[PDB]
């Protein structure tokens, strides 16, 4: 024993512990999805409303890169913002030299290899965050979900954090009963009766409902966090589910 | 992170005891003797190579005695391929001192800048120190014929006649029995070799064990030779002496 | 217990216990309140005298014209962390004749902090920071912990006992967010706030430390008889 | 680089690679220095658990500066070369830069500096030395004597020693050496130095070294004659 | 082992609270300010009789306006001190001026968490660095190797201190004159010191406005030392 | 017991770490296979998505390294796509430097000798994957090179991978017995694919559908990955004789 | 070849009395024999009652005042809000300015 | 992202003994038998192709290796740090030699350029020691004909024969009963393929066995004609038909 | 800095060094010493651009008073002369090269011989009978082919040396200000006071 003590170092199964340590930050933290729809995909998150001074709507955890892939995560906040900005300085670097915006499979390769170089030496820690990320490109939709050992694939539906079997559950209904596809509009809705319902985890403190989107039909392959009408038509169809 | 592999090799113990040195000098202890003699009309560098086989091609091998310059040549006791390492660049240092100076480097010099190198190893660079001693016999101009030793802890000190490796404390007490101030080379050459033939761990001294060296001001016309003993003038010198 | 020695290693529950022990030194640290309306933003900070000939230790640091912060914890690391932000606003005003946005110097103090608990041989810090300042979107509030997270409010507090100032402004919540051009109001409701994190002490002249910003009122610190008012 | 922190604190605010440093200057020779009234003397021990030595060319354990300083010194040899090589390269410095000889009060500050570099500087340890420095700043004729430790410390003193047994000759020293009146010439400063060697000693001449240095840079070693013949006269007046 | 920067499981440095330790271990020295001056004074301690006293450095000057006394590892304050002094001329090179006490001890404590895996440690030693400026007059400072400093109308540090720090709770007050001040920093010295106060194992000193900052002689302290004597005596 | 958590010896002589990223290797329980036919090098290996959610067509070990050289992955994704990245950028670095495309033989050396320096530097753990390299060589023919975290490598006529490695590998061996020659004799390598499926199938007796497989072919002058209606098209020319 | 250097005109002019100075410049800014504007301040007020013009090559005259501005705020940071004086002030530009002695900033300055 | 290990991984215990070296040592006794036999007129180098697969083709994998046109070198122990080893001691046979002298360095001084590598290995920082013990073999104008064994620690010994490796201890015996210094080339290769055997379990011939020698000068393996003093590579490896030939006259 | 000769006569060296200093249009100086000793028989005089010749000078007094110290031993004028040139030969491929040329007089105490090195700011080192740098030697070198022989008297090469400055007085432009002359044998370094 031991093998869990340092980051890098194989224990005699062939895992690296830390890694696996890092999960359990990412299985703590609150509930946040993401949904591929016809032409887009709908990212949304739970907001643990700890204290009545939090003031509504300003603390943002879902994030833009470049102007056209969003990101969301669980586990430790700062951590995910901190790949944010590697992302952002990867996405930039791109577009500099090959002019063309990062395509979601480049852009999810980059912050994978940057993830995966955190599991290869003692002297840093892996990542305490999952990370559901995606957007629209010139191949069309793309969702990704990224973990703490550099682990990350292409979905429909992606769920992490405390709510993700829940979520998870959900998201293969939807999976199941549209084989056509959902649309962009339905995600949004859909969206946030599943974080509603994976709440149900987190149902001590009440919660605020976040939700972004991009969709090469509602927004013009572009980024943008759903607002206003839109966002209260998708709690009251949430509020409506649960009841 | 990298700290908990760290061996700390440059620390002192409770007692004041550099480990690594101690450690490094118990390494030694192991290695073949090697006997440095300084008489008045030259010096002997005597040492036991370790590794008898009968199929060692002793002509071209060189574990034990090195030369450094034509004025200096060193014999070595502990890890060979450690010693390489010191001796490469003390041959450096030598000609570095003949370029700038335009003079052979002093014996001291040499030795002194060889122990900085070696004491460097035990006071930083977390590294772990050489496992030599060093016996350096020499001429220059200033002190004449020198014989110094240097061992892992980077001190060195001057002698008449000195010892390194195995047995050193019965070496040791042999030559102080046996040597006088007066003494020649034949004479020193015969001290050398019957203190290795009664503190060898072998059962008999043989010429295909040996490497055999002197230094002489017994050149031709007052200049210094370093003579390398071949295998057969080893041999022949043993039966001079009257050990086989 | 043994995955504790150090910042860059996990426990077996996913916790980061170097950070915990940073945020600990926090709730050793003497009591500090923040809350806003709409106009204006007040810190009151409870500062600490290490015995009666001693001064006491300064707990409200300037970054801008438009903002600054008090402190909770290790004071030297409230002086690096302040420093940086002062240059940050600096940087802001040189480059882009631009005030810092108080929500984004919220995220430099986050990602600044997080470097310090992914890489080996450096520390957390060891201080909790309370931000106020006006900028283009108002009146803000923000609480930095050194684990990274920084958070929006209306209201809070921490160090030592913070927890009595906290639910007096989660009651007092509807009351002092309309406390619009009037300071001295707004200033009454966080001295009577840090009163209910008060045990045996009370607040006296060199004890006290106010701070506040607004519509048109620069970041201006009060100590001394300038409190006076105020106890 | 190796960047570790040997010299760390521990939980009693001690600082145990410095004081483990102590013990390899306790483990050392016996050094002493005793100062007179127009002189100073450096007394050293050389261990006779080694003859056959070559005692012309083994470093001597009292080394010049410069010609009006000397630094002799109790714990490892090889590391009291460096603090030797670094004070001769700064003496060197000091009168290119300056136009002066260094003062044994400058030259000692920097020393002890070097040494109090090592004990709060990364992949180091501290150097296992302490020193005597001695000798006369220029144009002046106070005898001046200093002592440093690992630790980096340094102070003057009217006499003292190091080494091992230095508790033994410090006591000797404590007892017999008066500040009102200090030894008026050279022959009673040596006299004396001898004298307290020889409570540690425990043998003749070849086992004491001394170096006398006087003002205006005046510095000569004794012979092992010159030595014998105090060796003499201290055990000749003993006897009654 | 362990980090050098580490937490302990409190929220403390642990290699800042052992550097403490170090500090409690040092000689005494007492600092006094008034509205008249700031009376620096420390317990020298020879180690033998041998040793000539008036070596023993722990009282230094960093400018005119600026006195520093140490306690703890006195070693390690040469490069404190060494700093100070830069600190000192460099912003008088800049700005034509005297730095402000406050601003020098600001700049000596930036250096004191400089450490980790910069130097390797902690320093082992606690100043107190007493000095005049126009803006805020007289002050006196204690400086850590927390980083932390706080300002003081009197403090002792080292072996002796939270004896007499009890002491100057009750002894000090706003009306002290530089002489009472004098006579006080002896008096405190003398009852926390091993061996018997006199001057050669107690020094001296102060900063004025006037006359700037004057490390006593003997002579001098010797006599206040008898005025001492006197008036203890006298009830 | 120091000397099982970095890359140095233990007592025996052996590389703990090394040995523990050879189990590492078998995490994701995926068998693999590569054959050689005449004009080409056919790669196989299981596809598995276990869940529902993903995105089958992003769920892959075959990496297209250059246009001549395929590479399939044995062991955790992350290290398979740091593999994957690092041959790809040796790839076309030799290709500027050199002047002609990277050999199969030569990419596997390089990547088995930074596989060998983890091994022997402390900082740089050990990669935990099998990296398998097919092309069809223009000088040496069809090629396959396989290493591993040791830092060994080694050309093959056939090779397979994987928890059930000894399975398959027996299989080849006995079939490779009966023909006496070091290569699947066969025109088209649309039947060399076939040949591999059926083998595999033979070997860890399952029957497999369009999903289940993952297949690289590599002719000359290009290496590609078959779609699952191409292997759909595999599958029933195997069921129909 | 590039040359980094203009010449933007203008004229200032300083005054000390008793008990007041004043700092007044031309509001004129040139290139060659053509008008930039008949309307761009040269004379700042810099805080802590101190006022500056640096008068030549107005991009390097823009620079420095910038710089010094600068150098006010963190005095007040660096040093408990303390009133820069005048003479301190000079000091300070004279570092700022000897700082580029071997690429000047080619101005004429007057605080 | 930093490599921190500055210090050494191998350090002396109490006992004088470098631990890392010992079991470098250990792991090059566990490795396949290879040999060394130096003839009047030739050396000859030889080891067992142990294959890993016999889907393997054990011909990609060369034991044996050129270092220089007249220097070889064969191993026991780890072939990856073997194969880094190799590739190490031809640029350094230029680097620190050809492109300073025009010629190829000696058997000697490349023996003692690829020393110092191992016994860096031995001291550096962050590093453990190569767990291969090499045997080099090489003819040179000044010297003749000369082999050389290289150990984990650095150091190198010249030998008239010898064995590393798994029976290491046996082989060694049986070449100093057949050893003399009248040995031709094709004696001391019939001396190596008979010490071989008794190591070897399984099958025995030229695609199982991997054989070199340092002999005669081959202009016909040189590829160019038209330099008189050019005359060709010493260094041959005997091919599978060669080896079997000579295996029928055993 | 101007004239500066060499002459080694039987038993000793005599270094003869001018005393002008002139900055452009005025003589700042006419007492200045263009030496250094290095060793207590060994003395280096120069001459070359202003600032690099003192500097050079004290740079190269400083490392031999190094090596004097460290192992209490005075290297041979030999040695000096090829450490000094290493430096010059260092320098002139440096950013800016020392300007200076040196004229090296010592005995070496071993041989029992007098030896005087020239070595120019290339480090180009020869060693002579007699030597000078700059102009100088235009005029002096046909009077010492004349009038040197290897066996003078040390009263014999002052004589000669006096001869060379009334040349240099007669026949030179610029008012070098006489020379300080200083004479290197078995006892050390003097200077003759009156000449
Ligand atoms: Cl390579």
């Amino acid at each position: 024993t031991g093998y869990d003590l340092s980051n890098s170092v194989f224990s005699p199964d062939g895992r690296n512990f830390q890694v696996e340590y890092a999960v359990k930050a990412v299985e703590n933290g609150t509930t946040s999805i993401g949904i591929k729809c016809n032409d887009g995909v709908v990212f949304a998150v739970e907001k643990l409303i700890t204290s009545k001074l939090l003031v509504p709507q300003k603390n943002v955890k879902i994030q833009v890169v470049d102007r056209h892939i969003g990101c969301v995560y669980s586990g430790l906040i700062p951590d995910g913002r901190h790949l944010v900005n590697r992302g952002r300085e990867e996405a930039a670097s791109f577009k500099k030299l090959y002019k063309t915006p990062i395509p979601i499979p480049a852009f999810a390769d980059r912050l994978g290899q940057y993830v995966q170089a955190h599991t290869l030496y003692n002297s840093v820690r892996p990542f305490g965050v999952s990370t559901i990320f995606g957007g629209v490109d010139k191949n069309g939709a793309h969702l990704y979900m990224l973990e703490p050992s550099g682990s990350y694939w292409g979905y429909k539906g992606a769920a992490t954090g405390k709510g993700r079997q829940s979520a998870k559950a959900e998201l293969e209904k939807l999976v199941d009963h549209h084989p056509e596809g959902l649309s962009a509009r339905e995600a949004v809705k859909q969206a946030a009766k599943i974080i509603y319902l994976a709440h149900e985890d987190n149902k001590e403190k009440d919660f605020e409902l976040e939700i972004s989107w991009c969709s090469l039909s509602e927004t013009n392959g572009l980024h943008k966090f759903v607002k206003g009408d839109l966002l209260q038509e998708a709690i009251d169809f949430a509020q409506k589910e649960i009841n | 992170g990298s700290r908990r592999y760290d061996s700390r090799t440059t620390i002192f113990s409770p007692e004041g005891r550099l480990y690594q040195v101690e450690y490094a000098l118990e390494s030694i202890s192991h290695a073949g003797t090697a006997i440095g003699i300084m008489a008045s009309d030259g010096i002997v560098l005597a040492a036991e190579r370790k590794v008898t086989s009968t199929l060692l091609e002793q002509d071209t091998s060189t574990e034990k005695l090195y030369k450094l310059n034509d004025k200096i040549a060193v014999a070595v006791a502990g890890l060979t391929a450690d010693a390489e390492i010191l001796i490469n660049t003390a041959r450096i240092h030598a000609q570095n001192y003949l370029k700038t100076y335009n003079e052979d480097i002093p014996v001291e010099i040499l030795v002194r800048r060889l122990s900085d190198i070696k004491q460097g190893y035990t006071q930083h660079g977390g590294l772990r120190p050489f496992g030599v001693s060093f016996i350096y016999a020499g001429y220059d101009d200033r002190y004449g014929y020198q014989l110094y030793t240097s061992n892992p802890s980077g001190n060195y000190t001057g002698w008449k006649a000195i010892s390194v490796g195995a047995n050193t404390s019965a070496a040791q007490t042999l030559l102080q029995m046996d040597y006088k101030d007066d003494m020649k080379v034949d004479d020193a050459i015969e001290l050398a070799l019957k203190t290795l033939s009664k503190t060898t761990d072998s059962s008999a001294l043989t010429y295909d064990r040996l490497e055999f060296a002197t230094i002489r001001k017994g050149a031709n016309d007052g200049e210094v030779y370093q003579k390398i003993f071949k295998p057969q003038e080893i041999k022949d010198i043993l039966v001079k002496t009257g050990i086989t | 217990n043994n995955y504790d020695g150090d910042t860059v290693t996990f426990s077996p529950t996913g916790r980061l216990f170097q950070v915990e022990y940073a945020l600990e030194a926090i709730k050793q640290g003497s009591v500090t309140v923040g809350l806003r309306s709409n106009t204006h933003a007040v810190l009151v900070a409870l500062k600490r005298n290490a015995d009666e000939l001693s001064s006491y230790q300064k707990k409200i640091i300037k970054c801008d014209e438009h903002m600054g912060l008090s402190l909770a914890g290790l004071a030297p690391d409230a002086r690096v962390l302040s420093n940086y932000l002062r240059q940050q606003c600096n940087y802001s005003s040189l480059v882009f004749n631009r005030k810092l946005a108080v929500e984004r110097a919220g995220h430099l103090l986050c990602d600044k902090a997080q470097k310090n608990t992914q890489s080996y041989g450096g520390r957390p810090y060891g201080v909790g920071l309370l931000i106020i300042g006006y900028d283009k979107s108002g009146a803000h509030l923000l609480e930095f912990q050194p684990s990274g997270n920084v958070t929006e409010l209306y209201g809070t507090a921490i160090g030592a006992r913070s927890q009595g100032a906290k639910t007096y402004l989660e009651r007092t919540l509807d009351t002092f967010i309309k406390i619009d051009g009037n300071p001295d109001e707004l200033i009454k409701a966080g001295v009577e706030a840090i009163s209910q994190s008060l045990r045996d002490e009370s607040l006296t002249v060199d004890n006290l430390s106010i701070a506040i910003v607004g519509k048109d009122t620069p970041f201006t610190i009060y100590d001394g008889e300038a409190v006076a008012k105020y106890i | 680089g190796y960047d570790r922190a040997l010299s760390i604190f521990s939980p009693d605010g001690h600082i145990f690679q410095v004081e483990y440093a102590l013990e390899a200057v306790k483990r050392g020779t016996c050094a002493v220095g005793v100062k007179g009234k127009n002189c100073v003397v450096l007394g050293c021990e050389r261990r006779s658990t080694l003859k056959l030595q070559d005692t012309r060319i083994t470093p001597s354990k009292v080394s010049k500066i410069d010609s009006h300083v000397v630094l002799s010194f109790s714990g490892l040899n090889a590391d009291s070369r460096i603090l030797i090589e670094k004070a001769r390269v700064e003496a060197q410095s000091h009168r290119l830069t300056l136009e002066d000889p260094v003062t044994v009060e400058y030259l000692t500050r920097y020393v002890a500096g070097v040494q109090q570099r090592y004990t709060q500087s990364g992949g180091v340890r501290p150097f296992g030395v302490s020193t005597l420095i001695a000798g006369f700043d220029p144009r002046d004729d106070e005898p001046k004597l200093y002592q440093t430790e690992p630790s980096g410390i340094y102070s003057s003193w009217s006499a003292q020693t190091i080494g091992r047994n230095s508790k033994t000759v410090r006591e000797f020293l404590e007892k017999n050496y008066d500040r009102k009146e200090p030894p008026a010439t050279v022959e009673e400063c040596v006299k004396l130095t001898v004298r307290s060697l020889l409570e540690v000693v425990q043998t003749g001449a070849k086992n004491i070294e001394i170096t006398v240095v006087k003002p205006d840079s005046d510095i000569v070693a004794l012979s092992s004659e010159e030595i014998n013949q105090y060796v003499t006269q201290i055990e000749q007046e003993k006897q009654e | 082992d362990r980090g050098v920067s580490t937490f302990s499981p409190e929220g403390r440095l642990f290699q800042v609270e052992y550097s403490l330790e170090a500090i409690k271990l040092g000689s005494t020295a007492i600092g006094i300010a008034t509205k008249e001056g700031v009376v620096l004074g420390v317990e020298k301690r020879a180690t033998s009789p041998l040793l000539e006293s008036d070596s023993i450095e722990k009282i230094v000057e960093i400018d005119r306006h600026i006195g520093c006394a140490m306690s703890g590892l006195t070693a390690d304050a040469r490069s404190m001190i060494e700093h100070a002094r830069t600190a000192a001329v460099t912003h008088n090179l800049y700005y034509d001026e005297d730095i402000n006490v406050e601003s020098l001890t600001q700049s000596v404590c930036d250096l004191a968490l400089r450490f980790g895996e910069l130097m390797s440690r902690p320093f082992g030693v606690a100043l107190l660095i007493a000095g005049h400026d126009a803006d805020d007059g007289y002050q006196l400072f204690h400086a850590e190797p927390s980083g932390t400093f706080y300002r003081y109308n009197a403090k002792a540090i080292g072996s002796g201190s939270e004896g007499a720090q009890a002491e100057l709770l009750n002894e000090w007050h706003s009306s002290l004159t530089l002489k009472e001040a004098e006579l006080l920093v002896l008096k405190i010295l003398k009852q926390v010191m091993e061996e018997k106060l006199d001057e050669n194992n107690a020094q001296l000193s102060c900063i004025t406005k006037q006359d700037g900052f004057k490390i006593y002689d003997n002579e001098k302290t010797a006599e206040l030392i008898k005025e001492l004597k006197e008036k203890e005596a006298a009830e | 017991g120091y000397d099982r958590h970095i890359t140095i010896f233990s007592p025996e002589g052996r590389l703990y770490q090394v040995e523990y990223a050879f189990k590492a290797t078998n995490q994701t329980n995926i068998n693999s296979l590569a054959v050689r036919g005449k004009d080409c090098t056919v790669v196989i290996s299981q596809k598995k998505v276990p869940d529902k959610l993903l995105d089958p067509t992003t769920v892959s070990y075959i990496f297209c390294i250059s246009r001549t050289i395929g590479m399939v992955v044995n062991g955790p994704i992350p290290d398979a796509r740091n593999a994957a990245l690092r041959a790809k950028a040796e790839a076309a670095e030799f290709r500027y430097k050199y002047g002609y495309d990277m050999p199969c033989d030569v990419l596997a050396k390089r990547m088995a000798n930074l596989s060998q320096i983890y091994t022997q530097r402390a900082y740089m753990r050990p990669l935990g994957v099998i990296l398998t390299f097919v092309s069809v060589d223009e000088e040496l023919g069809p090629s396959i090179y396989k290493t591993d975290p040791a830092g060994y490598y080694v050309g093959y006529k056939a090779t397979a991978t994987g928890p059930k490695q000894q399975e398959i590998t027996t299989n080849l061996e006995n079939h490779f017995k009966k023909s006496k020659i070091d290569h699947i004799n066969e025109e088209s390598w649309e039947k060399v694919v076939e040949f591999a499926i059926t083998h595999m199938i033979d070997a860890l007796g399952t029957e497999f559908s369009k999903n289940d497989l993952e297949v690289g072919v590599a002719t000359k002058d290009k290496f590609f990955t078959l779609s699952a209606e191409n292997i759909e098209e595999r599958l029933v020319a195997i069921a129909e004789q | 070849q590039f040359n980094p250097y203009g010449d933007n005109g203008g004229t200032i002019l300083g005054i000390a009395g008793e008990d007041f100075a004043v700092l007044a410049g031309d509001t004129r800014n040139i290139t060659d024999y053509s008008i930039n504007s008949r309307y761009e301040p040269k004379v700042f007020d810099c805080g802590d009652n101190i006022v500056m013009s640096a008068n030549g090559f107005a991009a390097d005259g823009d620079a420095l005042v910038k710089r010094f501005k600068n150098s006010v705020k963190w005095y007040h940071f660096d040093h408990n809000d303390k009133k820069l004086s005048i003479n301190s002030a000079a000091r300070n530009i004279q570092h700022l300015l000897y700082g580029k002695r071997f690429f000047p900033y080619y101005v004429h300055t007057i605080i | 992202m930093t490599d921190r290990y500055s210090f050494s991984l191998t350090t002396f215990s109490p006992s004088g003994k470098l631990g890392q070296i010992d079991y470098a040592l250990t792991a090059v006794k566990q490795g396949v038998t290879s040999l060394g036999i130096k003839a009047t007129n030739g050396v000859v180098i030889a080891t067992e192709k142990k294959s890993s697969s016999p889907l393997a083709m054990s011909e990609t994998l060369s034991k044996v290796s050129l270092l220089t046109p007249d220097i070889g070198a064969v191993y026991s122990g780890m072939g990856p740090d073997y194969r880094v080893l190799v590739d190490k001691s031809r640029k350094v046979a230029h680097t620190s030699y050809k492109r300073i002298y025009g010629e190829y360095p000696p058997t000697k001084l490349l023996v003692s350029e690829v020393a110092k590598i191992m016994q860096e290995a031995t001291q550096s920082g962050g590093v453990r020691p190569f767990g291969v013990s090499l045997l080099i073999a090489g003819h040179d104008e000044f010297n003749g004909f000369s082999l050389y064994q290289v150990d984990p620690s650095g150091s190198y010994f010249p030998w008239k024969a010898t064995a590393i490796g798994k029976g290491s201890v046996a082989a060694k015996t049986f070449l100093e009963k057949r050893w003399n210094d009248e040995l031709e080339l094709e004696d001391a290769i019939h001396i190596a393929l008979l010490t071989l055997k008794e190591s070897v379990e399984g099958e025995f011939n030229g695609d199982t066995i991997e054989l070199a020698i340092i002999g005669d000068e081959n202009p016909d393996l040189l590829g160019y004609t038209g330099i008189p003093t050019d005359k060709g590579p010493r260094f041959r490896k005997l091919t599978s038909q060669e080896i079997n030939d000579r295996l029928e006259a055993l | 800095m101007d004239i500066i000769l060499g002459i080694r006569v039987q038993d000793s060296v005599i270094l003869a060094s001018s005393k002008a200093v002139t900055r452009g249009i005025s003589v700042l100086k006419d007492s200045d010493d263009k030496t250094r000793q290095l060793s207590p028989h060994t003395l280096m005089s120069f001459a070359g651009e202003a600032g690099d010749t003192v500097q050079f000078a004290e740079y190269i007094q400083a490392n031999i008073q190094l090596y004097s110290i460290r192992e209490d031993y005075e290297l041979s004028p030999q040695a000096v002369s090829s450490f000094v040139r290493q430096e010059l030969a260092k320098s002139i491929r440096s950013r800016r090269p020392y300007q200076v040329n040196v004229l090296i007089g010592g005995y070496d105490k071993k041989k029992n011989k007098p030896e005087l090195y020239q070595i120019d700011y290339l480090g180009t080192k020869v060693e002579l009978p007699y030597g000078a740098h700059g102009y100088s030697g235009f005029y002096t070198f046909s009077l010492l082919d004349h009038h040197y022989r290897p066996d003078m008297t040390t009263e014999e090469g002052l004589d000669l040396l006096k001869l060379c400055v009334q040349e240099l007085e007669k026949r030179m432009p610029m008012d070098f200000k006489g020379v300080i002359v200083k004479i290197v044998d078995k006892d050390g370094i003097r200077q003759v006071d009156d000449f």
